[PDB]
């Protein structure tokens, strides 16, 4: 598994909410078990989860945010 | 010896001795590569200067007295030069920069001449006046540099590079990684017909590389490396360029070719605000400063009988009218000169020449023997007339005949405006004679400074400054060429030679000297300009009539016709070369056009029956609308009843582009602005005539000097001038080698071969947009039909120098003088106070002035709380906002210290500081909201801080997302910089800047109306060109993106031209009619065949647009400066 904030397709960030319950379900949908808030500098607020396999992605930096 | 020193100091002979000393030392400094023969002349010069310094010291004759006579600011210069001479004499070590310091002596001329030192002293004060406005303009230039940085950071690095990165190069080093993609500029694409890398862009607007070439950022550097928008230094350079308009069309075209056409909005904000308004307020503060400065202060019977006989001859001269008409006829006669005159016509011209010489000799003799020889010794007018007589006589037994034209000037007696131009040319060396002398001394100093500092480098590094291995057309090795470089810089063309000098010498020194000459030279040129300016001063009939009157007076009808003319204008705008591509809209717009004709002729008949032919035709705009509807009705009736497609069918319908002209009749702004324009045509016309005659002089001179000497015979294999000395010597020689048709003897597009083509070349020279190839082919010219030698006739540059001076610096001076005169006259005749404002615009002017009252409300109420009272008392001190502004300036500097591909850790740290700064600003915002209670509603700068705080908090999140399909999303942080205006208001020292910016706010609506009329003019002319100049061959200024093939492209070209920029480059592909450039029949998407332009309509279009846009923008400047004078 890879540990980090969860991106938005393709190379972006997802978005957090004022609570650990916002994105827990999001980790369940892409293959995440844990869930709480997160912060990606330069791209903004996301939600951090763990136990994320390599089939899903994380916050990858460098190219752009493109969806 | 003390008294001797004093009595020789106050003596006036040794002062002129020193003068001649400095002047001969000047003639020696201006000499390059001097012989060792001179190595002792410098010793003599040091001897004389040291003698003078001695005389001074002895003349005071003490220790503190010698300290008093070296206390003088100027005498430090003499001390420094003598000690530097003693340095380079006694000891070596040798850096070659001390030999340059010899130019410092040329400044001693300012100390020895009486008013010279006073002039320079009074000039330095102008810099002390310009301090705050210079802070203002560097602030705006830095802001806009940040904007253009975040916008096009590393965008000019885009290159049309061949596609690469094929397969498994272990890892990616496969090209047949960055090593090749950078060292492969031969694998870049150069703009066709030039030597310039072809930019491109991701966006779906910018340039489009052809097949086999892809868009990337793997560009070594910009053109020479000095235009990139990254690295905020370079961006500040580029925007100083855009503010001085120097070659700004080049950066404009490059950027729009790389990023995308949408950014013409950025460039037009810069041009219309940065260039236009900031340059105008620089000029206005200089003008206000100089205004304050000017405010700071044989037998007796036979003898008597023949005397009475010549007196009886004298009583009836009746010659002034006849002699004047003979003068006019002589000018008209010499004007009939051209390139290919037949031998009998040359004989007739020379016969008339001799005839007029005889006539004026007869007049001179009759005058000297008839009235008085001593009077013709006295009266300077007749003196100069007799001088012209002697000169003509010397001519009759090249420039020999070129003195005849001086006879034109006696028309000044009956022509008050030509006499005003004479007044100006005289005051140039009169009351402003010492100012012109300051200018000449400065140009000399700078020419020799540049030649010393740069001649060795220019001569040794020629290989990297010129393609065909020779000298460059502009350098500083000689002194003539250095004078030419300084002249160019004085005219406004410095970036294109500063690039050369920096590619030869080095960034630091070259930048320093070229910026210095730019600033100082343009300052003294502006001072001379402004000084000259300020010195020159049954029943159903009436039933239906009532119904129709109600209709025409019904507001809904008027708004309907407004909507209709706007829709028609759009219909015009839909007339690109892609109508065959879309068949539906063809017929849709056909029906639309018929509907427009019908509704407008119906409005015509309605206005007819409502107001009657008399009260209708008594007005002007209705006459205009009548003309347009008449054109449309002729078009319609010719389209219906055949008899068309042979005469003025389309050749006549293109006047449809006059349709938008109905707008001005109705929009309250366009109407008043045009009323201000036409109301000055009787004053632009006489001055246009004065300029026409004064340029007729120079055009006849150019026919004398150059006619026929411009043809250049280039082979089709190359593309530029064949061999200087050999290969094809004469036109009669190049034809002898045309055994293969590769070679053509073609004139240069714009030449001196008539008085008309002479007028064209004079306009191109006087606008400084095109005068490069004029001067090049003119100086290269040696023989009447022989190939032009690469730099022969070099001193014919003096023709264009003297022209540029008189025909531009003085004709434009006359232009602006009479315009100020006519407008100051209009100001009193006008029922209102100031022109260019409608009633509603006037109302908004008054309301904004009532807003701009510096009386605030009550300071603050008390929170009555101990803790809140403490926070309020600590928050409401001046030092707190000083800390806040220090934070925002530190944020500015944080936003100056980033570039492209800077460093990943650097991006991380910069983002961290961004978040840290928005945190500090949220903190100050919440603390000010908790000051007492009323930050949310008290002051406007506070609510500005509030809204920018909100938007910044919103920022980062969507800033992640909107980098693409949008500009840089960090750009919105630049708005925070606008808060410095608060402390700009709350400081006490710099206060004129406040009134300056408020005057800009005051002049915004006038500029809005004038720019609206200018937009309408661009609209009309863009439709005119889209009809006319579409399909024109793509050449110097008309690219594959800047074009007339659509309305976007036409608006782009029209905008770039609006500032006179590059209009020579747009004209030059219009004019070329015929091979090899042009071709015969061509299959165009439209029936009109021929990829050429009509020279007649082309010159008409471009010249008339240049002049109209010139007048419009000068009235823009007028509104700006009249507001600046009202606030004065
Ligand atoms: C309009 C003003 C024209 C001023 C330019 C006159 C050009 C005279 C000229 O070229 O002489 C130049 C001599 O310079 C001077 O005489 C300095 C004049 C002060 C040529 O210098 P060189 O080629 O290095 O030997
Ligand atoms: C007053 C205007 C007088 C103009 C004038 O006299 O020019 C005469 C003819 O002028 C013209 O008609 C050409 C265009 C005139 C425009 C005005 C003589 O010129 P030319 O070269 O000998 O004629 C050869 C036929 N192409
Ligand atoms: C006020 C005076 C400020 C003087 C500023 C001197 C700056 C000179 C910088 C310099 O290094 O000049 C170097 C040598 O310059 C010199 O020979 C000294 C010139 C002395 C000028 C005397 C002052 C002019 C009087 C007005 C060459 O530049 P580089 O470093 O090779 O350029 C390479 C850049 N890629
Ligand atoms: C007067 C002011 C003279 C200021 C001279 C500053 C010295 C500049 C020397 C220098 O090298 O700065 C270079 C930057 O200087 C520039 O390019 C332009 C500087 C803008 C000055 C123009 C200000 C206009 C004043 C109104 C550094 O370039 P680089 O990115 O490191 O690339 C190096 C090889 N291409
Ligand atoms: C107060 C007067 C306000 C002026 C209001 C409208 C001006 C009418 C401009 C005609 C618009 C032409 C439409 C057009 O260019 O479509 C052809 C497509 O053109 C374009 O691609 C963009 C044109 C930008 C609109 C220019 C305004
Ligand atoms: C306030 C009211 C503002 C409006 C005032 C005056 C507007 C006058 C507009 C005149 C426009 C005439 C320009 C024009 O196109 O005439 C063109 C004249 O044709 C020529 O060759 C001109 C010959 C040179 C004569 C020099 C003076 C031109 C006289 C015409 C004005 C015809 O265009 P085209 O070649 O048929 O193009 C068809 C291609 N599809
Ligand atoms: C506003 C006035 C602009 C008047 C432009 C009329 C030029 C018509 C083009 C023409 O007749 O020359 C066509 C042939 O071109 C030539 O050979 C001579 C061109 C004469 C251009 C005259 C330009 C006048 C400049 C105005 C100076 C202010 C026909
Ligand atoms: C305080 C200012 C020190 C700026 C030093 C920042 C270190 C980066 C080097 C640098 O100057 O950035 C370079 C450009 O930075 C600047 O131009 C800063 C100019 C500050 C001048 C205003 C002083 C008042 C490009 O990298
Ligand atoms: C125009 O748009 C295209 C499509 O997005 C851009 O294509 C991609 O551009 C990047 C550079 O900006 C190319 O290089 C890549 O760089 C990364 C980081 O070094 C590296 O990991 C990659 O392996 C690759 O080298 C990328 O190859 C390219 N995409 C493709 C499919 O070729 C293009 O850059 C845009 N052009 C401009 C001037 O903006
Ligand atoms: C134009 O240039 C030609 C080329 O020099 C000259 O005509 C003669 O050319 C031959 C070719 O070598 C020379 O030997 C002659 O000396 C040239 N004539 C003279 C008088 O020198 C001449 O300068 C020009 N000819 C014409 C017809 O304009
Ligand atoms: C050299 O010969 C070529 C062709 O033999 C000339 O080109 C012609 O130039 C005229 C000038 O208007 C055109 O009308 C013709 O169409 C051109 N013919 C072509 C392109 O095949 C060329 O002008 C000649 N050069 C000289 C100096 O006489
Ligand atoms: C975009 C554009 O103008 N491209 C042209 C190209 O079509 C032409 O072939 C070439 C000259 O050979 O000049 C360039």
């Amino acid at each position: 598994v890879r540990d980090g904030y969860i991106a938005q397709p393709e190379n972006c960030v997802y978005h957090c909410f004022p609570g650990s319950s916002g994105c827990d379900t999001l980790c369940k949908e892409k293959g995440g078990t844990s869930g709480h808030c997160g912060f990606k500098v330069g791209h903004g607020l996301a939600c951090w989860c763990n136990a994320l396999p390599d089939n899903v992605g994380i916050i990858v930096e460098g190219e752009k945010c493109h969806s | 010896v003390r008294r001797a020193a004093v009595k020789i100091l106050v003596h006036s002979l040794f002062s002129m001795l020193i003068m001649c000393t400095i002047l001969t030392n000047c003639v020696f400094m201006a000499q390059h590569d001097p012989p060792p023969w001179t190595k002792y002349v410098e010793y003599t010069f040091t001897a004389i200067y040291t003698f003078e310094s001695l005389v001074k010291i002895l003349a005071r004759g003490f220790c503190l007295h010698a300290f008093t006579f070296l206390r003088d600011p100027w005498n430090w210069l003499d001390f420094s030069v003598i000690v530097m001479a003693y340095t380079t004499e006694f000891v070596d070590g040798n850096v070659s920069a001390l030999r340059t310091f010899r130019v410092l002596r040329a400044l001693k001329t300012i100390s020895v001449i009486s008013g010279l030192k006073t002039i320079v002293g009074a000039l330095i004060q102008s810099v002390k006046k310009l301090a705050d406005v210079m802070v203002l303009t560097v602030f705006c230039l830095s802001v806009f540099a940040l904007i253009g940085l975040q916008l096009f950071m590393g965008n000019l690095r885009h290159k049309c590079v061949r596609n690469f990165t094929e397969l498994n190069g272990t890892n990616g080093s496969v090209e047949a990684s960055l090593d090749v993609y950078l060292n492969d500029p031969a694998n870049y694409l150069l703009k066709n017909g030039t030597t310039d890398v072809l930019l491109c862009g991701n966006s779906s607007d910018a340039g489009t590389c052809p097949e086999g070439y892809r868009c990337l950022k793997a560009g070594e550097n910009p053109d020479h490396g000095y235009t990139s928008f990254d690295s905020f230094a370079w961006a500040f350079l580029a925007l100083f360029r855009l503010m001085t308009q120097d070659c700004w069309e080049r950066l404009y075209q490059q950027t729009l070719r790389s990023a995308g056409k949408i950014y013409m909005i950025f460039f037009m904000l810069v041009i219309f605000l940065g260039s236009f308004y900031l340059v105008n307020l620089i000029l206005a503060v200089v003008a206000m400063a100089y205004e304050e400065q000017n405010q700071a202060t044989e037998c007796c019977p036979l003898w008597m009988s023949i005397k009475q006989k010549v007196k009886f001859v004298v009583m009836d001269p009746f010659a002034d009218l006849t002699i004047t008409m003979c003068i006019v006829l002589n000018t008209l006669f010499m004007a009939l000169e051209h390139y290919n005159m037949t031998a009998e016509f040359e004989e007739m011209l020379q016969v008339g020449n001799l005839v007029f010489t005889g006539i004026f000799t007869a007049e001179m003799t009759f005058k000297i023997i008839a009235l008085d020889p001593y009077y013709y010794f006295q009266q300077g007018w007749n003196i100069f007339d007799s001088i012209i007589v002697i000169l003509s006589l010397m001519e009759l037994g090249s420039v020999l005949r070129s003195f005849r034209l001086l006879r034109v000037f006696k028309l000044a007696k009956s022509w008050p405006t030509l006499n005003t131009l004479i007044k100006i040319i005289g005051n140039s060396v009169g009351a402003l004679g010492n100012l012109t002398l300051v200018l000449a001394i400065i140009v000399f100093i700078f020419a020799v400074v540049g030649m010393q500092l740069f001649g060795k480098n220019y001569s040794e590094l020629r290989h990297r400054i010129s393609d065909s291995g020779l000298l460059p057309r502009w350098h500083m090795m000689d002194f003539f060429h250095a004078f030419l470089i300084i002249f160019r810089i004085l005219c406004g063309e410095w970036i294109e030679t500063m690039w050369d000098c920096m590619e030869v010498s080095g960034q630091s020194l070259c930048l320093l000297v070229f910026l210095l000459v730019m600033v100082i030279g343009n300052l003294v040129v502006l001072n001379l300009f402004l000084a000259l300016l300020l010195s020159s001063f049954g029943k159903v009939w009436w039933r239906l009539r009532k119904t129709c009157y109600r209709i025409v007076e019904h507001s809904w009808f008027e708004t309907f016709i407004i909507f209709m003319i706007l829709l028609s204008s759009g219909a015009l705008a839909f007339e690109d070369i892609y109508l065959e591509e879309r068949k539906t809209i063809k017929v849709l717009l056909e029906y639309a056009d018929k509907m427009f004709t019908y509704v407008f002729v119906l409005e015509m008949l309605l206005k007819w029956v409502a107001y009657g032919f008399k009260k209708y035709f008594t007005n002007a705009w209705c006459w205009l609308d009548f003309l347009i509807v008449d054109v449309s009705l002729v078009s319609l009736v010719a389209n219906t009843l055949g008899f068309a497609e042979m005469g003025p069918i389309k050749s006549l319908r293109t006047l449809r582009a006059l349709r938008p002209l109905r707008a001005l009749s109705r929009f309250e702004g366009m109407r008043v602005v045009v009323n201000a324009l036409v109301g000055a045509i009787p004053s632009i016309m006489n001055v246009l005539l004065v300029c026409l005659i004064f340029w007729l002089i120079f055009s006849i001179m150019g026919v004398n000097l150059f006619a026929g000497k411009f043809g250049r015979c280039i082979n089709q294999t190359e593309g530029d001038l064949p061999l200087n000395y050999t290969i094809v010597n004469n036109k009669s020689e190049c034809e002898s080698f045309n055994v293969t048709g590769e070679l053509y003897w073609t004139k240069v597009k714009v030449n001196f071969d008539n008085v008309g083509a002479g007028y064209l070349a004079l306009l191109q020279v006087a606008t400084f947009k095109g005068w490069m190839d004029i001067m090049y082919a003119a100086v290269d010219s040696r023989g009447y039909e022989e190939q032009p030698q690469w730099e022969d006739n070099l001193y014919m540059y003096i023709y264009f120098v003297v022209f540029i001076i008189f025909g531009s610096f003085f004709t434009l001076n006359l232009f602006i003088g009479v315009i100020i005169d006519n407008f100051n006259q209009q100001k009193k005749k006008l029922g209102g106070q100031d022109i260019f404002m409608t009633e509603e615009q006037k109302k908004y002017y008054n309301a904004m002035k009532k807003l701009g009252s510096k009386k605030p409300q009550k300071p603050i109420p008390r929170p009555l709380n101990k803790y809140q009272g403490f926070i309020f008392d600590i928050v409401t001190k001046q030092a707190f906002d000083v800390t806040i502004m220090f934070l925002i300036c530190l944020n500015m500097v944080t936003m100056m210290v980033e570039t492209d591909d800077q460093s990943p850790e650097k991006v991380n740290i910069l983002a961290k500081i961004n978040l840290l700064f928005v945190a500090i600003f949220t903190g100050e915002c919440i603390v000010k909201m908790a000051a007492l209670r009323h930050y949310y509603f008290t002051n406007s700068w506070n609510i500005f801080d509030f809204v920018v705080v909100i938007l910044s908090i919103v920022g980062t999140v969507l800033s992640d997302i909107i980098q693409k399909y949008f500009f840089s999303p960090t750009l919105f942080r630049v708005i925070r910089l606008a808060r410095i205006g608060r402390i700009l208001r709350l400081i006490r020292g710099a206060k004129g800047i406040r009134t300056l910016l408020f005057a800009l706010m005051m002049s915004l609506p006038a500029l809005f109306n004038i720019g609206l009329l200018l937009f309408l003019v661009m609209f009309i002319y863009s439709i005119f060109g889209m009809a006319n100049f579409a399909y024109v061959k793509w050449e110097a200024g008309i690219d594959d993106m800047f074009n007339f093939q659509t309305f976007a492209n036409s608006m782009l070209c029209l905008f770039q031209i609006t500032t006179s920029a590059g209009w020579d480059g747009l004209l030059s592909p219009i004019l070329n009619t015929g091979p090899p450039y042009c071709d015969p029949n061509l299959p165009n998407s439209n029936g009109s065949r021929g990829n050429c332009g009509s020279p007649a309509v082309g010159i008409l279009f471009f010249t008339t647009y240049i002049i109209i846009s010139f007048l419009i923008v000068v009235n823009m400047y007028i509104a700006i400066i009249l507001e600046n004078f009202s606030v004065a």
